[PDB]
């Protein structure tokens, strides 16, 4: 498999982490705050060939698509903002909802 | 020295075309194009990478 294909591959595998590669061929693994909560200890021999290394922080705010591999990342990046996004009208939603319920009953 | 005279034109024309060649701005048959990879998905990392070479 090439740089690339091995990046499809994880994408595919697992919804935990999404992957990505950038112009120079290093891959870039990003893992929303909304799934992971801590740094991912990379292992096996794939890493030892790729040397991942630290993860910084990217929030919207600090997305750059300048380079492929800023633009790539982006994806990932929107993608767990608009679940934080959904997330909260959902539970917004519930609110409504609920509180469409109590009326009702006050009401009676 | 005839058909040197024509092959050294008809090879100045070979290396234009290779240095001239752009698609809009980016060159691709000089050498600098080297292999750019085209996200043909809708999620991340589903890139195909594609190589033009010198």
């Amino acid at each position: 498999d090439d740089i690339e294909e091995v990046a499809t591959y994880i994408n595919g595998q697992t919804d935990m982490v999404k992957a990505s590669v950038n112009e120079k061929g290093q891959l870039q693994i990003f893992a929303g705050n909304n799934k992971v909560t801590g740094d991912v200890a990379f292992s096996g021999g794939l890493a030892g060939a790729l040397n991942m290394q630290a993860g910084t922080a990217e929030t919207v705010d600090t997305i750059d698509v300048t380079s492929v591999g800023g633009a790539q990342q982006s994806v990932a990046v929107i993608d767990s903002a608009l679940k934080y996004v959904d997330s909260h009208r959902a539970e917004l939603g519930a609110f409504q909802n609920r509180f469409n319920h109590a009326i009702s009953n006050l009401d009676n | 020295v005839a058909i040197q005279e024509e092959i050294t034109a008809l090879n100045d024309e070979l290396n234009r075309i290779a240095e001239t060649t752009s698609f809009g701005g980016n060159k691709l048959l000089n050498g600098t194009f080297s292999t750019k990879s085209f996200q043909i998905g809708a999620d991340n990392g589903e890139a195909v990478m594609l190589t033009l070479k010198d």
